[PDB]
Order: structure tokens, then C-alpha cells, then sequence
């Protein structure tokens, strides 16, 4: 998984096994992925909706998300930053998601004029889903709090950076 | 660096075991379980169509209900 | 036409943004509204592209 | 009867003000008949999306090459009607009867799924899901800090709309 970052990288049989044997808690953490990435798109949009419930201007004739492609473009960065941070829990680390999503970002929202605590706050709300899906709060019932923790530290690093 | 692209990670995960459709897509039998389940990785451009942003503007402009989680 | 209902509910008391597209009410239902449209419903690809990839990850 | 012409051109319309407090007095319960018909209506594209897949999950045939969701014009015309059937009831559900939903809407959409192969078991499921849903934010027994509206009693109006949901699958079935 690095070819990948046009065809498809497809991973099954003595290759999941191996992927299994060479990361942290292999089963546990691809039903992590399974129960984000299964339910993004009602994260995206209730972070969204959130965001903007907290702060309804920004939908406004002045606000940053006003008019269909600017709404669009937001639910698109929104997903894009969840999609990261799933591929960081999914290889057990953030070098991925710092260097080709996080590096580079946060002045290009300055340049954009995307307003910073929307952002934030869109990002929180990721944040308390995923980690409630991981700790479910279909799997064998069990502790799945470290890899919670993880991925609630991949937000903390798109938080900082941006 | 981010390259302005749109382009994320789409990943799939699919825990089929016992399912009758049969594998094809990995190449490397195990002979477990493992070759009834498959994690699939892509990047591909994410993109939010306009009408899928009305729509959620519709949803949003209401400024006070919401799903059942979440803090008001 | 495959046209369906469309209703939104703003319950915006308290809200500075000041009415316009609605007789007054000399209370709070001045500052909320019911709005309804017969809207043609349609659903793009990209929706039923995550629906089907949302769907294949938790069947087994 | 100013909302029979939008049920039936494209200009919209609003009924705020003293019209809002009348139709109010007009029918029952008007501000928690207003609050279910927010709370459904704004997560309708969850509670469709989430009905659809439920149906898959179930019967994974549906998205089997021979299966009846199979390619995106089918998955998209089946997640197409699934909203147009909850945005039905969800006027039915504004009005306090099932006048339109019927007439609109189920007359002869049996005979059109019976031509079209559309298997009546999963439109059954897709549509029970999507009662299910309506049911649990009418009944919102959440905490009033995560809570949308007043704590109260909506019992009554889930029943409601149970029965409009039960007439779709009576009709479609
Ligand atoms: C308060 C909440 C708001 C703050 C603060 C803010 O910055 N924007 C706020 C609200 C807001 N409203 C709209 C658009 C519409 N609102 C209505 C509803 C009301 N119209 C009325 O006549 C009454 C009273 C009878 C209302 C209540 C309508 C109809 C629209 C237009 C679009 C629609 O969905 O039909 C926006 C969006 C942009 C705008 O038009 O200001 C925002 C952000
Ligand atoms: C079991 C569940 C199923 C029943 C019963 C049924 O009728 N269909 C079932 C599953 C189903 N799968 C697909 C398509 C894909 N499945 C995979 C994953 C697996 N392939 C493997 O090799 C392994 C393990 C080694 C898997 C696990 C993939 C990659 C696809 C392709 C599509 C994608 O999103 O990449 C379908 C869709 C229709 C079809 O092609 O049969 C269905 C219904
Ligand atoms: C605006 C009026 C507004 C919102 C929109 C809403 C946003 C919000 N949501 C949360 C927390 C969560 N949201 C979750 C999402 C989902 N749960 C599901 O079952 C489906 C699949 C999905 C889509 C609706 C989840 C899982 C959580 C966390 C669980 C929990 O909170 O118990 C928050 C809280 C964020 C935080 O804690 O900082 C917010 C703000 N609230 C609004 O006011
Ligand atoms: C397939 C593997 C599969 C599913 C997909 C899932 C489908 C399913 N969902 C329900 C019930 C509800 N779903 C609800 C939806 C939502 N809650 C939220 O917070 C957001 C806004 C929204 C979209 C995700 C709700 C409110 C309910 C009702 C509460 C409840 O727990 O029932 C069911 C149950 C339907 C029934 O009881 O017949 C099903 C099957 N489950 C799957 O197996
Ligand atoms: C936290 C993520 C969860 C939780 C998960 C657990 N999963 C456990 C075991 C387990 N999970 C799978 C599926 C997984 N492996 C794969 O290869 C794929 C797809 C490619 C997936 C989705 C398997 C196969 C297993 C092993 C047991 C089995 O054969 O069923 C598990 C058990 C502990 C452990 O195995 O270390 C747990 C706890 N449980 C929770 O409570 C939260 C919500
Ligand atoms: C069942 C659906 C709910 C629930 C609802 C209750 N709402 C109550 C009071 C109330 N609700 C509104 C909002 C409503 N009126 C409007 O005009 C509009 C928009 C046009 C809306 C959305 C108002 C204004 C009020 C009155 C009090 C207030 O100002 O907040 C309510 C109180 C009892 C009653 O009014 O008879 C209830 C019980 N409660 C529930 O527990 C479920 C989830
Ligand atoms: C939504 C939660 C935000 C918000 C977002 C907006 N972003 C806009 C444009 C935009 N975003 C990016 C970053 C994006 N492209 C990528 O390739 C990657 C990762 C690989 C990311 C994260 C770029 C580069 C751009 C500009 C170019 C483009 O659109 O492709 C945007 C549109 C601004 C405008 O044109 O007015 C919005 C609205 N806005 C918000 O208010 C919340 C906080
Ligand atoms: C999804 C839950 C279903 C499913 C649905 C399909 N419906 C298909 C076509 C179709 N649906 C309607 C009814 C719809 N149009 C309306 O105007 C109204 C009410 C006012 C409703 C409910 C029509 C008229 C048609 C045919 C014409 C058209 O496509 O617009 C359909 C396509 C069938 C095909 O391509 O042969 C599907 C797949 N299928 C399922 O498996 C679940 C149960």
C-alpha cells in the first residue's frame, strides 16, 4: 500500500495474512476501518451540518460555505480528510496523511479564505464519530480503545495542522 | 505536499467469509479464512456533486435538528 | 414526473435573520416558518457509488 | 388547498405568520406534528441511504450481476424511490392524512413494480427500515442536551406515521 497513493491495490489471502502479521492488531484494525469508512458519509455531512448549526453564517451570502460549489467543495474536503486519516489507522501510522494531505493545506485555506474555527469544529465532529465507531458507542464484542486512540491522534494531527 | 488534486485513499474493506461469490480480484491463496476476506485500497478524486450540496443545504438550513448523536 | 414533497421547517427564534419571503403573528411564529415545494428528486451516480461501497463493507 | 396546487407546477410556497399559527390550530399537535416532519426530513438522506443498504445486506443478490439494484441507473433509481416514498410520507405526516400519499403515490405503484421485476420482499424491508427510522426521531428519547426539541410525549404521532408506513407497504406489496 504505497503504489496505490491509477489501478487498484487488492490485498486478500496470503497477502492479508501477511499484512496482518506486519501491523498492529490486524483484525481489530480493519474493523476500525471497516466501521469508519462504511459509515463516512454520514460523517461527512453531520460534521458539516454541524459546523454550520454552530455558526449558520457560514452559509450566509458572506459565509465561506454559500452557493453549491462552495457547499460541494467543503463536503469534498471534509471526505477527503476522513479518506487520509482511515489510510493512516489502516497502515498504523500518519506519514501518508501528514505529508500528501496535511503539508501544505492550512495556508492554502489562508490563501482560500476557509475559515479556520469552522474547520476546526468540522474536524471535532470526525472525530468523536470515528471514535465512537471504533469503540462502537457485527464485531465480535471486545477492547478496540487503542486503536481509537489512534485514529482520534490522526484528527489531532489534521487539528494542528490546519 | 498536498497537490491541489482532490485525490484521497478510498479504501474498502470486505470481511466475506462464508460468502458464495467467489473470490478473484488477490492473487496469493492462504488456504483460511483470509481468502474469503480482502482489503481493497484506491486513490481516487473526490468530488461532491452540486446537486448533493443542495440537497445537504436543504437538510442544514433548518439550524436546529439533527441526527440521534451528537451535542446541540 | 418522479417529483416528491420538499419541506423545510425553521424554527428560528431568535435568529438576525430578518424575514421576507412570507400576515404577523405579535409573538415567536413571526419568527418561523413552513416551507414546502414539489421538487423533481433525482440521486447522481457518486451517491449510489457510496451507498453501494457503504453496503458491500458490512455484508458478509 | 394552497398546499394541493404544490402537490400536484414549480414555484414553491410559505405558510408562516399568523397562517403558521393557524394551521397550527387546524391540526393536531401542530408544533410537535412540526417537529417529527423536521426531524425526518432532515435526515431523509441517511435514513434512505441506510434503508437501501439495509436491504443489501440482507439479500446481497440485489446487488448480484442478476440482481435488481445491480449497475448505478438501478441502485440510483431504487435509492430515488425510496425518498420520493419517505418524502410522501412525510407530507402525509404535515397534513394529518394519507389523502395525497395514496392517491400520488401508491395508486398503481404495485402494478408498475410488477412490471418492472422490482421484488416486493425487498421494497417490503427498504420501506420497513425506513418506518423504523421515522419511528426512533419521533420518539426521540435522547438526552435534552442532545435533544433537537422540548422532552414530551410524541407517541401518538409515531403511530401516525407508522400507519402511513404501513399503508405504503400494504399498497406496494
Ligand atoms: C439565523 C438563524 C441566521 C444567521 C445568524 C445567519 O447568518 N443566517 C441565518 C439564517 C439563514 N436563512 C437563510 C434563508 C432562508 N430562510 C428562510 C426562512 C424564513 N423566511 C421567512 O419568511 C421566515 C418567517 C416567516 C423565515 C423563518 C428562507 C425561505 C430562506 C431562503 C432559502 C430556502 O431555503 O428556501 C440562509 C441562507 C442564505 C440567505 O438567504 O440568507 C441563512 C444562512
Ligand atoms: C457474499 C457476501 C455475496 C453474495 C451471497 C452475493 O450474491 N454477492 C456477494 C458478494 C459480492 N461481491 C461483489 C464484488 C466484489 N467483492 C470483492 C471482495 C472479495 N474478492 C476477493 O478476492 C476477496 C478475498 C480474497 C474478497 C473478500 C471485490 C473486490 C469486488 C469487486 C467490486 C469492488 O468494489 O471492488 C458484488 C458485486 C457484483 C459482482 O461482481 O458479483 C457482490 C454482490
Ligand atoms: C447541528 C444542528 C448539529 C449536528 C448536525 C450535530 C452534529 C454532531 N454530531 C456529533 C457526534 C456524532 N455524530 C455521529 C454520527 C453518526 N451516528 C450514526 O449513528 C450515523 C451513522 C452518523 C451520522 C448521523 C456520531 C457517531 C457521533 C459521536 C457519538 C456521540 O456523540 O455520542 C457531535 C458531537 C461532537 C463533539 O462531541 O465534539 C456533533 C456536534 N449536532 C448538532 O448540533
Ligand atoms: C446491513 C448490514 C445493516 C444496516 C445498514 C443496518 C440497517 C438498519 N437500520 C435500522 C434502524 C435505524 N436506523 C436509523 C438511522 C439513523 N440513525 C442516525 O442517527 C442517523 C441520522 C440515521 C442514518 C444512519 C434509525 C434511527 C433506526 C431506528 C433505531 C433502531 O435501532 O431501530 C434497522 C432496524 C430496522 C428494524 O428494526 O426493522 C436496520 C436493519 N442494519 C443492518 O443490519
Ligand atoms: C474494534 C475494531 C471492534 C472489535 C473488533 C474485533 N475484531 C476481532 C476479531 C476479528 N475481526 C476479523 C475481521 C477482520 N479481519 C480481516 O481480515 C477483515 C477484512 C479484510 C476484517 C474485517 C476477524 C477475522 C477476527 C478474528 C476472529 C474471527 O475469526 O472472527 C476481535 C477479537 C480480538 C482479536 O481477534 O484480537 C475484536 C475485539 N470489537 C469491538 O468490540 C470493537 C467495536
Ligand atoms: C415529538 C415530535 C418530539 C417533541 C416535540 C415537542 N415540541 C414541543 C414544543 C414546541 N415545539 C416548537 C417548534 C415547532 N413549532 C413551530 O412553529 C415550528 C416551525 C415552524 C416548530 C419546529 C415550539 C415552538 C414549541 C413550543 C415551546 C417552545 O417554544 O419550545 C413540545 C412541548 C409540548 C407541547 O407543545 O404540547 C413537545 C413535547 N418532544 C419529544 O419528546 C419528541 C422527540
Ligand atoms: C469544508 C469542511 C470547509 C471548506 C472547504 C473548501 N475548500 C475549498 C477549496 C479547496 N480545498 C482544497 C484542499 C483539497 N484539495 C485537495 O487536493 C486536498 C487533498 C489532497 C484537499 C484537502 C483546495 C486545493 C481547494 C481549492 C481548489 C479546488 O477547489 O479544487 C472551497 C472552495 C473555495 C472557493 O472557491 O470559494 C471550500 C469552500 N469551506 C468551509 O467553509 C469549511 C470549513
Ligand atoms: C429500491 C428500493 C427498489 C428498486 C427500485 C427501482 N425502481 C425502478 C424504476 C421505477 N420506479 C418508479 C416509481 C417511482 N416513480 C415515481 O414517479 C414514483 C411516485 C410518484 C415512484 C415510486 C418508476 C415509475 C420506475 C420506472 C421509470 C423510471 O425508471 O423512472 C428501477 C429501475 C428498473 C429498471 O431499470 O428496470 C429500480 C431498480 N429495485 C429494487 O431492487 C429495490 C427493492
Amino acid at each position: 500500500f504505497s503504489r496505490v497513493v491509477s489501478k487498484a491495490a487488492y490485498v486478500g489471502g496470503a497477502d492479508l495474512q501477511a499484512l496482518k502479521k506486519f501491523i498492529s492488531e490486524g483484525n481489530k484494525r480493519l474493523d476500525a476501518v471497516n466501521s469508519i469508512v462504511s459509515n463516512a458519509s454520514c460523517i461527512v455531512s453531520d460534521a458539516v451540518s454541524g459546523m454550520i448549526c454552530e455558526n449558520p453564517s457560514l452559509i450566509s451570502p458572506s459565509g465561506n460555505c454559500y452557493t453549491n460549489r462552495r457547499m460541494a467543495a467543503c463536503l469534498r474536503d471534509a471526505e477527503i480528510i476522513l479518506r487520509y486519516v482511515s489510510y493512516a489507522l489502516l497502515s498504523g501510522d500518519s506519514s501518508v496523511l501528514e505529508d500528501r494531505c496535511l503539508n501544505g493545506l492550512k495556508e492554502t485555506y489562508s490563501s482560500l479564505g476557509v475559515p479556520a474555527n469552522g474547520n476546526a469544529r468540522a474536524v471535532s465532529i470526525m472525530k468523536a464519530c470515528s471514535v465512537a465507531f471504533v469503540n462502537n458507542t457485527s464485531t465480535p464484542q471486545g477492547d478496540c480503545s487503542g486503536l481509537a486512540s489512534e485514529v482520534a491522534g490522526y484528527f489531532d494531527k489534521v487539528t494542528s495542522a490546519i | 505536499g498536498m497537490d491541489k488534486s482532490a485525490k484521497a485513499p478510498a479504501i474498502t474493506i470486505f470481511d466475506h467469509r462464508g460468502c458464495s461469490r467467489a473470490p478473484k480480484e488477490s492473487s496469493a491463496k492462504s488456504g483460511s479464512q483470509d481468502d474469503e476476506m480482502l482489503v481493497k485500497v484506491a486513490s481516487t478524486k473526490v468530488t461532491v456533486s452540486e446537486d448533493v450540496a443542495a440537497k445537504k443545504l436543504q437538510e442544514f438550513i433548518g439550524f436546529k435538528e439533527k441526527g440521534l448523536d451528537g451535542s446541540v | 414526473s418522479a417529483k416528491a414533497p420538499v419541506i423545510t421547517i425553521f424554527d428560528h427564534r431568535g435568529c438576525s435573520r430578518a424575514p421576507k419571503e412570507y400576515s404577523k403573528a405579535s409573538g415567536q411564529d413571526d419568527e418561523m416558518m413552513v416551507k414546502a415545494q414539489s421538487v423533481k428528486i433525482a440521486v447522481s451516480d457518486g451517491v449510489a457509488e457510496s451507498v453501494l461501497k457503504d453496503s458491500l463493507s458490512v455484508m458478509h
